[PDB]
């Protein structure tokens, strides 16, 4: 762009180029037909040995599990992504940390209600998912205080910012812990947006519209689901995020929404995710409506891939590389069942 | 005993199948779900039969009918969370009936 | 209405039985459960059978067929009713029916 290259080459070069290896860097497609064509553990270690990944089993319980492969994936994520991260520059960095603020507001929010409830807090140490970091003190050994972990976690922890929403220390009992989740993750979200709308270059121009995406098909899937409970519309339209097209129009359809035909009338309004809708099989042995989103995802992330100047090429990496574990250990997962006619919930990337 | 048994593989093998999917959908819902245990929904009720002139042990499938813990936070995973809501609680009424 | 249903079983098992509501709290705050994997010990598996055992307020069991394999000498020894324990196969594994509790008691069967 206009800005970048006399000056985004200088300190993103390196960057680049790893994000672009790093997309080699999976498994190719020879090896998923070596994947599926063992139907084994042993041998799925020994042939995992062979690729990029593995050679990582060493240590570990002769007995081969699936959950053993969910783990090998998962920290060959947080490496790659401790690879990354270790690299960076005040903005990609911030970028970066934004990148993972999601994971942390899920992992704190794990934390919460172990304290609440009378549980140790070394029991929560092993528990927490992968990326979470908390070296950060005031929020451990707190003597199972509410108002302890309320200033811990407004003054210590860096996502203290969003909890000046979450605040008098009543939401902790007299609301629901998701419900909490849900407003962080809308106020983290739309700071996220604001953030990215700042740097008004290809970087705003790539995140925009994924964020209005992630925005939308989250209002969309929400919209499905809470037919089934305990919620009103206006409570409704408080935790959707404002970073949306809908909120310009959509949004108003989706708290009128009471069933499945009027949000399938929402999809309509959009012909870009009624494409999505229509491939909502759900058929045993082959793909689902969430993986009709992951696919647009998949989409979007090799659109960002093609241009080179801006930020969301290493959003992309995520989601592609969240979907490439999800096929990986769920391969595992029916190679251990030995159930051959289900193989099919996962999507190939790259 | 063995007609019961057979349903009952069939059954639970079904229902850990939506379990298997859910985890797919929502990935590691089971943290939080183990997290969340304070009240049941659901007690046995025990209650007797003279089939002759001994007295029987026998077991009746009683809902108390507690609030479930709806998860939807991880992804919005409720649409398999409610499949497997019937999946297993079919299952375990099997299981009392077996009992 | 009057006890407790109690399981024992890997994540996969207690997972979707907790999702079934399965699952209680005393006023000890002391669970009705034990998830066991490859890190839980037999001996542990049988102090906790035995502490369900002490309890008045349990009547069914719900044993994983590892479990069983695991403990077996204390299931068999306890030939009690009042623990109506009932044998369940894993998810990744053959559905267990020898060394069933009950088949050995017939004899004109399978």
């Amino acid at each position: 762009s206009f800005f970048p290259e006399l000056y985004f080459n200088v300190d993103n070069g390196y960057l680049e180029g790893l994000v672009r290896g790093l997309k080699a860097g999976v498994l190719s497609q020879a090896d998923y037909l070596n994947l599926v064509q063992c139907e084994t553990l042993e041998d799925l270690k020994l042939h995992l040995q062979s690729t990029d990944y593995g050679n990582f089993l060493a240590n570990e319980a002769s007995p081969l599990t699936v959950s053993v492969i969910d783990d090998k994936l998962k920290e060959k994520m947080v490496v790659e992504f401790r690879h990354m991260r270790n690299h960076a520059y005040e903005p990609l960095a911030s970028f970066l940390d934004f990148i993972t603020y999601s994971y942390m507001i899920d992992n704190v929010i794990l934390l919460i209600t172990g304290t609440l409830h009378q549980r140790s807090i070394a029991e929560l140490v092993p528990k927490c998912h992968p990326l979470g970091s908390f070296e950060q003190m005031e929020a451990v050994n707190i003597a199972q205080t509410p108002a302890e972990l309320y200033n811990a976690i407004l003054v210590d922890t860096p996502l203290a910012a969003f909890f000046q929403d979450c605040i008098s220390e009543q939401d902790l009992d007299e609301m629901n812990i998701e419900i909490i989740r849900n407003t962080l993750y809308k106020a983290y979200l739309e700071s996220f947006y604001k953030f990215c709308t700042l740097l008004g270059g290809t970087t705003a121009d790539a995140m925009c519209p994924i964020l209005e995406f992630e925005a939308d098909r989250r209002a969309f899937i929400i919209t499905i689901n809470s037919f089934g409970t305990e919620l009103s519309k206006e409570d409704r339209a408080k935790l959707f995020p404002h970073c949306g097209r809908l909120y310009p129009e959509g949004l108003a359809q989706l708290a009128r929404a009471d069933d499945y035909e009027q949000v399938k009338n929402v999809a309509d309004y959009y012909p870009e995710y009624k494409l999505l809708f229509e491939g909502a099989g759900s058929n045993p042995g082959d793909k689902t409506l969430e993986d009709r989103f992951f696919e647009h995802e998949v989409k979007l992330n090799k659109l960002a891939f093609l241009n080179q100047f801006h930020f969301g090429v290493f959003y992309a990496f995520v989601k592609l590389k969240e979907q490439e574990c999800r096929n990986i250990v769920w391969i595992a997962e029916c190679i251990a069942q030995r159930h051959r006619a289900k193989i099919d919930n996962y999507i190939p990337i790259f | 005993i063995i007609e019961t048994k057979m349903l009952m593989g069939e059954v639970m093998r079904e229902a850990a199948f939506s379990l298997a999917e859910a985890k797919f959908t929502a990935g590691d819902f089971s943290t939080t779900v183990i997290q969340n245990v304070n009240k049941a929904q659901v007690k046995i009720r025990a209650k007797k039969d003279n089939v002759a002139g001994v007295t029987l042990p026998v077991f009746e499938h009683y809902h108390e009918g507690t609030d479930s813990y709806e998860l939807t936070g991880l992804a919005r995973g409720g649409e398999q969370l409610a499949k497997l809501k019937r999946n297993y609680a079919k299952a375990v009424e099997l299981l009392v009936e077996l009992a | 209405r009057g006890k407790l249903i109690a399981v024992i079983g890997d994540e996969d098992t207690v997972t979707g039985f907790l999702l079934g509501g399965i699952g209680e709290l005393n006023k000890n705050r002391h669970p009705n459960f034990l998830v066991v994997e490859k890190d839980t010990t037999i001996n542990e598996i049988e102090d906790t059978f035995r502490q369900f055992l002490n309890r008045d307020d349990i009547g069914i069991i719900l044993i994983n067929q590892y479990i069983a394999e695991m403990v077996r000498h204390a299931l068999d020894a306890h030939q009690r009713s009042i623990p109506a324990v009932l044998e369940i196969p894993s998810k990744e594994h053959p559905y267990d029916a020898a060394k069933d509790s009950i088949l050995r008691r017939a004899k004109g069967m399978f």
